[PDB]
């Protein structure tokens, strides 16, 4: 009956291995689901927070923000997900967030903004490559949200969430590595305006090879 | 999250043992401050509008490029941004104060933020005036309230000053 | 920035389409019409400075009580701005006739304008009769096309101010 | 359907703005150029017949063997058909003319083109001799910008078939 | 969608036939009209804010109860959209008006406008109101202006009138 | 993004100045040759499938390895792919020859091409190779037209050499 | 790669359990018909020559224009290009047998297939010849079981061509 | 992805060739032995739970500290992962193990395994030591089943050894 317990050595504890990572809460997510019967205040969340996940986490001016897709919401008509539809099939998005960054970039970082994950592997990035020229840009970011796991999990009624950095199923390798490039500081965000415009923080050189590093 | 409790919490967590009594009573005074403490916050929130208002004026009295064609404050655009980001910064701090702790502001607020304003150009040393120019109005409000009972709020004072310096630190 | 030959290949670039006969279309009407937007630029440019003292004038007959002290108008350094700020409205406009497309008022001037107007308290009215003032000059310097292009770009701010 | 004025509007409308300078530009680049639009389309729909013989006959030449029993272009009822489709290919080509875009060919005859062909076993080659021998003749009733835009569409096909 | 032009194509296509010569006289006058029927949509878009801002004024001076608490346009919330929705409406009909055809306007914003607004509590009368209030203002502009080719412009603003017309009816 | 007419408004703007007459001219003239600009992209969007054709059966005839077992055009899968790419290409530079600007084409296509080539084992060498093959056909075609007015192109025709060169050269 | 193996290995990682008796079953199946698969190939590894020649031919057989000057099957380079393109697929098919899967076929042969062929003007009906006149020959070779593995590859591809 | 068969059908393409005589009769005897790898295989799978608690329970012993405050096992959230963690190794390794090759493993298990556990501050000793005991326990099984005809399994216990063993050195 000892009831040696003792400090121990290393004394991580739990929260010291996240801010390490410096995920500061990002890879925890609280999922946000809206209901038939909602007060407007629950809708201001909801469209607050999609912005966010779908966005850079760039700031969005009242002119940027799409009036009609928000009406609808209050209406009904408008599943969630087609609301998140309706954003990126947007102007604001293509024009930004999509015609500076190569085609690779905006496939890693809609795979980022609708989906935690970042790419497991070349061939499903190749996969989307492959529908540019096959079929209208519209189609392709249509066909993520019509994907199987962006129905599985916050298929209908729910914002996306940033899932990456904790384990989903299937994670071909470089999981945590490719997000931890993927996702700056929490008040960092990607910039639709920055300086050496926008690249691939992921190196194409990799996404097989080696787990990329980047600055954080 | 964290905050001042949870934080004593932890600690005590890794040296493996029940709290110290001498701890506890760290947060029992803590405690008692409560109600000043609140306060604190409450003018804040309460003046928020103008503290920035405010900061924003002598910022730009002072540094006159950034609001010329070239600077990072032009145009309109950047203006926005300019303006959304010092609140957000208060924002957090305001959290911080009521939390008793800098983590939260640390974490959310401050991680990364260095690295952002490089890559988008903006002068680092001006965001940080910026920060300071509003502690200075904030205290202004904080230590000079109306209709509250009269007593000392240094402590507080200070501990809100030091969030600020963090913030001022971190960016710059 | 939004200008008609930009707009065309983003929306070819989307479909994943080359520039076929409907977009071309397009542009050709952007170039036959730049011809009247280019005259309109040139008078502008030409008369800019006339045009802001008449208006920053105006707007204090308008609003006596700006001019009166303790109030925005008053004291010459929020004189110097108002003109500076009247400056820039038209100085964007040329922009947006050469371009040919809003683009260059959009990304300067509009996004945002809101915040900032609220944040320095600024009546977007003032603003507002600046130009409507400035159009009615320019509704003598100018004729036919090149005044109706003036015009749409001028009141396009009117809108978005309001 | 894919014209000129049809996208302004819905580029317009999804970003629920008003129609502003930068499309009216556009739509005016439309309808200038209708009226060598129109032209053509008169002169196409005047020699049609003449020209679809022509065609039809062509491919024969050109491919003798479909003519030999056992093939396809053996039999009346299939001639009938290969002349039916190219009248088709013509009416939209007219179409996509008047209304100023490429609509009308898209939907009808672009979109799918591929697997009809492939399930039916219809060799793109054909077509595109009917249409070039189609060009050629063209090449002679017009001139000018009429004639241009002929070409554009009637080519626009040929890329979509090959 | 679908316009003028587009419309005339289908109708040929379901004959099978290429287009008639008088159809296409139809098509040709249409065109040199083109000019006049920009003008107007012009006039409109030039106007937009102004438009608006009145026709509301005039709405809310009639119908006071809308403004009053347990009416329809209170409180600030309702009234927003209240004069966002007006807003809406006079866009399309622009479209329309571009077009030189109703059915983008009854596609895309009229069909099933009503019956929203039944299940809202929206009174339908008011809103078709307000249509028109809009409709005869904007004539206003389109049909007096300036700096512009004098001539005559009725045709276009007739069919104006039966959008406008289309709206008020289908709501109501 | 850009264009001849935003950019030179850009640089204008940041000088902080109107329109320099001179620079007007500049863009004075480029309107003048438009009909000219536009024929030149029409060439190429006609000939397009062919271009693409062409360039193909002389980059194999002289690199036989690429589509030969252990290459990298082989097997069908990637061939697919090698032909998809050039196109690619083609399009923007097409696109960028109307906008009278080099940069939608390195922005959206050749910022970070490379480095994807070499990931993948793609010989950079190769693609590079290509582009030129590409360049001098359609050149071919924008150069010996059917039906247009006779006049002078060059100036046309060097810029849009120079398109294609940028991609190459960053590719390579 | 689409073999048996990969597949049951493929759905139990999706769900994220271990392999079952469910899957192993299936792969039992696999490994039970391998034996015949094997033989199959082993006969159509050593025949691959002789099939080949006979294709080849049969096609000009089948399309006599093809061996006409201008034409496609015409000068010994595309006769030699044909000759190496058909003893690919039959390559594959020999993996294929051998893998117990469609894979090699659909990653190399198949995806992607069209636009090659429609970018080169290859007619998919050749390779069908080739490819039937080849099944006929191999319904002598094999015999039983081993034959119907065979066959089932063999048409997949005809599928997959048409 | 790929396995034994699927492999070497990869070789011989580059080569452009049939299959080797010689070839095929690995893949031949491979065939024979399935039999063997199955049961081998359905052994893991059929114990799984045990496998893994079991080394756990060794592990535990072995290093005190993981399970110390302040350790990396400590407290239960953290346990759970590492519980976890360890079936998942198992998991893909028989997947390997029926596959007949490493890669599957390889790509989706091992690769930046390693580092992900640096980037949390795992030890990455510790872990490696967790999949040798699992390792040890699982040939337990395959190697002394009950009702299975008796025979030589020693090829496939080795094979799965080797298994384990990458990923062993691949984590640590
Ligand atoms: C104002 C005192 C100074 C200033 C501000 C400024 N900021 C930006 C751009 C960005 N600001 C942020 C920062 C944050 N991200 C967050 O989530 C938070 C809160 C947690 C902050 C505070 C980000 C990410 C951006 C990028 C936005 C985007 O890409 O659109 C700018 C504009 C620079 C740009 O090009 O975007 C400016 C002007 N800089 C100054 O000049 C002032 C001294
Ligand atoms: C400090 C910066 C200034 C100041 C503060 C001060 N406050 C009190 C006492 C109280 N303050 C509150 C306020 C709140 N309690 C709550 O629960 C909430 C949220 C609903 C608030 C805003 C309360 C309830 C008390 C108790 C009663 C009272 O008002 O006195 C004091 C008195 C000392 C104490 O320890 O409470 C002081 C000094 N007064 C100043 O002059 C400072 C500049
Ligand atoms: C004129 C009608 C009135 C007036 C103007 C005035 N303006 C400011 C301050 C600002 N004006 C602007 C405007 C712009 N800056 C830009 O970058 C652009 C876009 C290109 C515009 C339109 C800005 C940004 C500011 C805010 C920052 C600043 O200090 O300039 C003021 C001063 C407000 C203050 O309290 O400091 C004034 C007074 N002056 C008058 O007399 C009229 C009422
Ligand atoms: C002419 C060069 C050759 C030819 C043509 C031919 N076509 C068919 C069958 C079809 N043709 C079409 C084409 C269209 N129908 C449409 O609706 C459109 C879009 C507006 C097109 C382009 C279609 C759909 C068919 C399928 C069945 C049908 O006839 O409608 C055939 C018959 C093939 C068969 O076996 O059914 C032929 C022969 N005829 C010749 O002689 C030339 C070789
Ligand atoms: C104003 C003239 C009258 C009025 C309008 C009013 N509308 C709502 C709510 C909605 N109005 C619409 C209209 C549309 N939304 C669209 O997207 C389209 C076209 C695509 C239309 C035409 C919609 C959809 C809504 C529903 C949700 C919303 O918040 O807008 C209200 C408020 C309803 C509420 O109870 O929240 C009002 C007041 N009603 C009046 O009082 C005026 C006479
Ligand atoms: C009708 C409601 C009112 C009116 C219109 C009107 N316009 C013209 C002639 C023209 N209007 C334009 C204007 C444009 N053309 C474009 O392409 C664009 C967008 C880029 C615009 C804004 C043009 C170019 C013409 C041609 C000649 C001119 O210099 O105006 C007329 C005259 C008849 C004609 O078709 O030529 C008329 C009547 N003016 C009125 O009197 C009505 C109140
Ligand atoms: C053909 C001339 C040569 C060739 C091409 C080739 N490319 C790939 C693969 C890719 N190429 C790209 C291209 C792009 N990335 C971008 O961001 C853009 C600009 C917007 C483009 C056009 C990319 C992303 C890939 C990867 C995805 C894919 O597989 O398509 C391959 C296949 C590589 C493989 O090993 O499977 C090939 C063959 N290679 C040749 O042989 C020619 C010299
Ligand atoms: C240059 C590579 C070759 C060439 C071109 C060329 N074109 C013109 C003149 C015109 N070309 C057009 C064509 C269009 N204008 C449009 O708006 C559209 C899309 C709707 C097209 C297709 C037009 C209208 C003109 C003007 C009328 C005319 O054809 O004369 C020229 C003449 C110079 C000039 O117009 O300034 C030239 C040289 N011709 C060559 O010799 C080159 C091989
Ligand atoms: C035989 C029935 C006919 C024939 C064929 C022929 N093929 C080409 C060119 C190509 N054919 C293929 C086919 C393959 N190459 C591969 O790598 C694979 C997958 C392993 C296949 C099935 C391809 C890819 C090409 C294009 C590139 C190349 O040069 O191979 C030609 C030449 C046509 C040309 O313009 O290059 C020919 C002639 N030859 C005959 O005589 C028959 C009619
Ligand atoms: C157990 C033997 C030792 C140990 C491990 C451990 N891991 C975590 C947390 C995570 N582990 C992973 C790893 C994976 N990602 C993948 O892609 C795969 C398969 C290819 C694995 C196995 C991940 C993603 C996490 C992070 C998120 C999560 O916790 O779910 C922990 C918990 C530590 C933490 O704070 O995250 C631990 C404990 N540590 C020990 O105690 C053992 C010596
Ligand atoms: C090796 C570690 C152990 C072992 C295995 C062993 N098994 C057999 C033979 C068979 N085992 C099975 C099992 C399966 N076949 C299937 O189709 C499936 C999936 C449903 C399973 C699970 C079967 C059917 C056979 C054949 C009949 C039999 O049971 O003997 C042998 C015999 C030799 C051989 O198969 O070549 C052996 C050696 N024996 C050991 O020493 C360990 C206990």
């Amino acid at each position: 009956y000892s009831a040696f317990v003792r400090p121990a050595d290393q004394a991580t504890a739990d929260g010291a291995a996240q801010t390490k990572l410096g995920i500061t809460a990002i890879a925890p997510d609280q999922g946000v689901e809206l209901r038939p019967n909602f007060t407007e205040a629950d809708v201001i969340t909801v469209i607050r927070a999609a912005y966010k996940q779908l966005f850079g986490n760039t700031y969005i001016l009242e002119s940027e923000r799409v009036i009609q897709a928000e009406s609808l919401l209050r209406n009904g008509s408008i599943s969630v997900r087609e609301f998140i539809r309706i954003l990126a099939k947007s102007d604001l998005y293509k024009e930004r967030f999509f015609r500076c960054t190569s085609n690779n970039r905006f496939i890693e970082l809609n795979l980022k903004h609708l989906l935690g994950r970042a790419p497991y592997n070349q061939g499903e990035i190749a996969e989307h490559l492959d529908r540019y020229c096959q079929s209208g840009y519209d189609a392709e970011i249509d066909s993520y949200i019509d994907s199987d796991e962006y129905r599985r999990v916050f298929g209908e009624n729910t914002v996306p969430y940033f899932r990456g950095f904790k384990y989903q199923v299937g994670q071909s390798a470089a999981a945590f590595e490719r997000m931890r490039a993927l996702y700056s500081g929490d008040a960092g965000s990607d910039t639709d305006r920055n300086q050496n415009g926008q690249r691939t923080e992921l190196t194409s050189g990799l996404a097989d090879p080696a787990q990329p590093v980047r600055a954080r | 999250m964290q905050d001042a409790f949870t934080k004593a919490i932890v600690a005590a967590d890794l040296r493996g043992s029940f709290l110290s009594e001498q701890e506890l009573n760290q947060l029992t005074n803590l405690v008692k401050e409560s109600n000043k403490r609140l306060d604190a916050v409450n003018a804040i929130t309460g003046n928020a509008a103008e503290i920035i208002s405010d900061a924003a004026h002598k910022l730009f009295a002072e540094q006159t490029d950034l609001i010329r064609p070239g600077g990072n404050a032009y145009p309109n655009r950047r203006m926005a941004a300019c303006l959304r980001d010092m609140e957000i910064i208060l924002r957090y701090v305001s959290y911080a104060l009521l939390a008793g702790d800098a983590s939260v502001l640390e974490d959310r607020c401050l991680n990364g933020l260095k690295e952002t304003y490089v890559a988008l150009g903006t002068p680092t040393r001006s965001v940080a005036r910026a920060v300071q120019l509003m502690k200075e109005t904030a205290i202004g409000y904080v230590n000079s309230p109306s209709g509250v009972t009269r007593g000392d709020c240094s402590a507080l004072v200070n501990e809100a000053a030091t969030y600020f310096d963090k913030a001022a630190a971190s960016i710059a | 920035m939004k200008t008609v030959i930009t707009e065309v290949i983003a929306s070819a670039d989307s479909q994943g389409r080359f520039l076929n006969n409907t977009e071309l279309q397009a542009a050709n009407g952007r170039f036959q019409r730049a011809t009247a937007s280019m005259e309109a630029a040139r008078a502008l440019t030409s008369n800019a400075d006339s045009l802001v003292k008449g208006a920053v004038q105006e707007v204090y007959n308008k609003f006596p009580y700006l001019t009166q002290p303790g109030q925005m108008g008053y004291g010459d350094t929020n004189q110097a701005k108002c003109a500076r700020d009247i400056s820039h409205y038209l100085r964007f406009i040329t922009y947006s006739l050469v371009a040919g497309g809003t683009g260059p008022l959009d990304d300067y001037i509009v996004a945002g304008l809101r915040e900032v107007n609220r944040t320095f308290n600024l009546s977007p009215s003032w603003y507002i009769e600046a130009l409507k003032h400035i159009k009615g000059k320019v509704g003598s310097q100018l004729s036919g096309q090149p005044l109706t292009e003036a015009n749409a770009y001028i009141d396009y701010c009117i809108n978005a101010l309001s």
